[PDB]
């Protein structure tokens, strides 16, 4: 089943990433 | 102590929001589209310079021990709150102070997720530690670390 | 706290010792190779459980965070003190409770890696808090949580 | 230049994993 917290984490640590 | 089979998961997700072909490496042509999703406008050079960084086997791509290294670089020293803050902002894009389910929506779209409402409510649900229904600034940090 | 670089680059050793070929996947033939090094006798039918245990790609191979999700689950909970003890073994192999040089270069040259008297040396020197040119049970455990 | 603590770790961790 979805996992809210993974897909929140992974977009979090990806937009961190993207960040200068 | 111990990495944990969970944190593998949260990096994997974030590996393939990257790796949207799922062969298994991210390229230069990759990390650019997600970072303009994002609302960035790296140059060619800037994607390259990322890239050579961590590249240990110089086959110029991504592989997933190297984009952890990636990971873990950035998440190493945070306290000037510069670069949080700025991952935050990507969200909270009214600069209110609390991103909304809206705000996440957009987000999630950019990134290329099809996501119902109730699966969104789901993860503001999980970082929103005050139950206001938005998650500020803190509440953001604590996803990171929790 | 954070996965650290480091720690990556332990995780990636680990996984290049399997991965001999450095094709980035272990196979069922790579992970039988140094397991009967290490002096064990799997059969094909358990080398198939351990990979469908992870693989969840269902490609039939292992790959990074596959692997990281196997140690981690290897590393949960050890406080039976089984696993670590039949590990210690595999290095101790005269029984006598002292890992020695000559029984770690046994394992390393076993595991495929050449190295010098002054390499495995240092290798000790990493673990032997006590200084006394030997691994004990208790240097060896502090060596994976440390 | 060789790491002897990366080395052992690494030899460690795949022991463990070759383990019952
Ligand atoms: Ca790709
Ligand atoms: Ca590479
Ligand atoms: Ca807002
Ligand atoms: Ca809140
Ligand atoms: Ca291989
Ligand atoms: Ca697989
Ligand atoms: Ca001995
Ligand atoms: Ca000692």
């Amino acid at each position: 089943s979805f996992n809210a917290r993974r897909k929140l984490k992974g977009a979090i640590l990806t937009t961190m990433l993207a960040t200068a | 102590d111990q990495l944990t089979e969970e944190q593998i998961a949260e990096f994997k997700e974030a590996f393939s929001l990257f790796d949207k072909d799922g062969d298994g490496t991210i390229t230069t042509k990759e990390l650019g589209t997600v970072m303009r999703s994002l609302g960035q406008n790296p140059t060619e050079a800037e994607l390259q310079d990322m890239i050579n960084e961590v590249d240990a086997d110089g086959n110029g791509t991504i592989d997933f021990p190297e984009f952890l290294t990636m990971m873990a670089r950035k998440m190493k020293d945070t306290d000037s709150e510069e670069e949080i803050r700025e991952a935050f902002r990507v969200f909270d894009k009214d600069g209110n102070g609390y991103i909304s389910a809206a705000e996440l929506r957009h987000v999630m779209t950019n990134l290329g997720e099809k996501l119902t409402d109730e699966e969104v409510d789901e993860m503001i649900r999980e970082a929103d530690i005050d139950g206001d229904g938005q998650v500020n600034y803190e509440e953001f940090v604590q996803m990171m670390t929790a």
